């Protein structure tokens, strides 16, 4: 009955005598009626104190059941990569429909470098647009309007001085394999860029067919 | 809810933290230092402690989280009014410029 | 051993001298916590970049130090430790992106916003119809959301309204600082009209959208045709543009047949 | 499931840690399992410290949200003068 009389018994000396009750039912290894008799900070100590006797066998699994009254893995993992690093960039065309739709809007207008600079950077912090999908659409702008040149020239050397050297590469590669499996505005693009020294002749060599 | 919020209003908090590691660390010195009886309690009294560090780390990071999220709403807010402001700019500068 | 913690917090307080002093891995451990300390120091009471780049050039933590420094210093700081990282030239730094990201408003650090995204691309009264007004805006809420047109009073009602629009459109026939986003302009509400790259905004919203469209997820035969009959009239209107409307409809049809390509999803 | 893995939202870093505090003293080479505790204590203090520090900075950025709303209004007013004007 010494059980009993303790429990009857019993925010500093509060939460002593809380961790006092929850290692006094570690050390006891009909609990849950005295439990009951008397909250949510109990709830919660109980909850702690089944995390350390799990941390510290059969006898400890039918205590936590009666207390109580492998792809979980790999799906939090998912979630937490999802929900905290995600790259989101809205690459495509269509999930940005604003986005796209003003960019090749400024890119058609009458025919500054800077401002216009400014004004992509601006679109791309307000709709998330891919800076690579805007390099490729600046890039066929380009193609369609081969009468002001050394504007896109400026442009081109602008933005990727904030970019990696091999992204116009790679670029190119992809919008020359696309044929593949090539109409002279294309080659004439890849001539001019090649020209103004802005890709070496290697990378687009090997991006190349036969 | 609001007991959350009175424990965060009311330094006294990091205080009682830095107390009770002063007193983990005085009982690992006295268990380095260091019978199954003194050991038995000395080591319920290191699970009481590593239980309130438990529970005081789960209330920091729920009231980091509110805070947080109370910070993005607010942060909502003043975008939805600066672009209420924003408009109401454009509107003034596009009647300057027709006029 | 604590002992070698005494003697770290001792000889970290320019570069050669702790470089010299240092003369494996708990060591190591116990002068990465050092450094934490005198960073929360340093914090509470710059020169954080300065010791971060003495830790890199003894080179891991700089890394844990930046994301904790840019979790403390809210928006300054902030602004200069990042322009610092640029200069720098790892999943922490992703994480330290997207807390910015997920921390700015867009309202005012959109080119801060645009900056973040770049570095990480380059690491891998009067009579108003208040009514035509809501016609168009909710046209603009269908360009925002594709999936709602599939039921059928959406469909339908997106019908109604863009044929009044694009009637209003033909009938007007114009024949003649920055806004990022878009303006609801209840008063103003005309100069809008007036403005040639507004119709091209609208009208290359409903490019793509058609374009995708085309690209469950089933239409109906007339309301393809009526698609197609659309875009032709799309294009009609564009031609109208009297700055090189041709040319401009052709640049828009080249950048919509290489969108069937992007649409090949290139993940190879 | 899903509710309680967003639920466990850092977190994950502090309960890896009382986990391995609890594992090496039920394990309790005792000089280093205790000074690996000490480290263990040192990096929750530290945290302890990073969390005030957020909660800092929130209320930071609140007044500063407070101040720029303040602003917007001072932008309104302006933009009734410049209605004025116009």
């Amino acid at each position: 009955k010494n059980w009993e009389k303790s429990g009857r018994g019993e925010s500093s000396t509060y939460r002593d005598f809380q961790q006092a009750l929850y290692e006094l039912s570690y050390h006891v290894i009909d609990i849950s009626e005295f439990r009951e008799d008397m909250i949510l900070a109990d709830v919660f100590c109980i909850l702690d104190i089944e995390t350390n006797c799990l941390e510290e066998f059969t006898q400890l699994v039918l205590a936590c059941l009666y207390l109580v009254s492998q792809q979980f893995n790999q799906k939090s993992v998912k979630i937490k990569t999802k929900l905290f690093y995600k790259q989101q960039k809205f690459n495509l065309l269509r999930e940005e429909n604003e986005g796209y739709a003003k960019l090749i809007a400024e890119l058609g207008q009458d025919l500054t470098s800077d401002l216009i600079l400014e004004n992509i950077k601006s679109l791309i912090g307000c709709f998330n647009l891919d800076p690579n999908r805007v390099l490729d659409v600046i890039l066929e702008v380009f193609e369609c309007r081969p009468e002001h040149d050394d504007f896109f020239i400026s442009l081109l050397e602008s933005y990727m001085s904030m970019c990696e050297p091999q992204t116009l590469c790679h670029i190119l590669g992809f919008k020359f394999k696309f044929y593949q499996e090539t109409p002279s505005s294309l080659y004439r693009v890849a001539a001019v860029l090649l020209q103004f020294n802005l890709i070496d002749l290697d990378d687009l060599y090997v991006h190349l067919l036969p | 809810s609001e007991e959350a919020e009175v424990d965060l209003r009311d330094y006294e908090l990091y205080k009682y933290t830095c107390q009770e590691l002063q007193r983990l660390m005085a009982e690992i010195q006295d268990l380095k230092s260091r019978v199954a009886i003194e050991i038995e309690e000395r080591r319920i009294q290191s699970c009481v402690h590593f239980m309130t560090l438990k529970k005081l780390n789960r209330l920091a990071h729920i009231r980091l989280k509110k805070g947080r999220d109370q910070t993005h709403e607010a942060k909502q807010k003043v975008d939805a009014y600066h672009l209420q402001l924003q408009n109401l700019l454009y509107e003034v500068m596009h009647l300057q410029k027709e006029i | 051993l604590p002992e070698a913690r005494t003697r770290f917090t001792k000889s970290t307080r320019n570069i050669k001298p702790l470089l010299s002093t240092f003369s494996e891995n708990e060591k190591k451990c116990t002068l990465d916590q050092a450094f934490r300390g005198i960073l929360e120091e340093e914090i509470i009471n710059n020169v954080l970049a300065i010791i971060s780049l003495a830790i890199g050039g003894v080179t891991s933590t700089p890394f844990v130090l930046l994301g904790d420094v840019l979790d403390c210093l809210p928006l300054d700081q902030c602004d200069t430790i990042f322009t610092f990282v640029e200069k720098n030239v790892k999943n922490y730094l992703l994480r330290m992106c997207n807390d910015l990201l997920r921390r700015l408003s867009k309202s005012q650090n959109t080119v801060f916003c645009g900056r973040i995204q770049l570095f990480l691309a380059r690491l891998f009264s009067i009579p108003i119809d208040y009514n035509l007004y809501r016609k168009f805006w909710s046209l603009q809420d269908y360009f925002r959301n594709p999936v709602q047109c599939y039921e059928k009073i959406s469909w339908k009602t997106f019908l109604k309204y863009s044929e009044e629009v694009l009637a209003v459109f033909k009938s007007y026939k114009l024949d003649d600082v920055y806004f990022a986003k878009f303006l609801t302009s209840e008063k103003l509400m005309d100069l809008q009209l007036s403005d040639s790259n507004f119709r091209r905004h609208i009208l290359l919203q409903y490019l793509i959208l058609f374009q995708y469209l085309k690209g469950n997820y089933v239409l109906t035969d007339e309301q393809s045709l009526w698609i197609e009959d659309t875009t032709k009239s799309v294009y009609q209107l564009l031609s109208e543009n009297p700055p090189d409307g041709e040319r401009f409809s052709k640049m828009v049809e080249h950048i919509l047949n290489t969108e069937e390509n992007w649409n090949s999803w290139k993940n190879e | 499931d899903d509710e309680v893995i967003r639920k466990r939202l850092d977190d994950r870093r502090i309960n890896l840690l009382v986990k391995s505090f609890i594992k090496w003293c039920n394990s309790g080479e005792g000089y280093s399992q205790y000074q690996r505790m000490l480290s263990t204590l040192s990096q929750c203090e530290f945290s302890m410290g990073k969390t005030l520090l957020v909660y800092d900075m929130n209320l930071r950025e609140m007044e500063n949200y407070e101040k720029i709303y303040k602003e917007i209004e001072c932008s309104i007013a302006g933009a009734h003068e410049k209605i004025a004007e116009c």
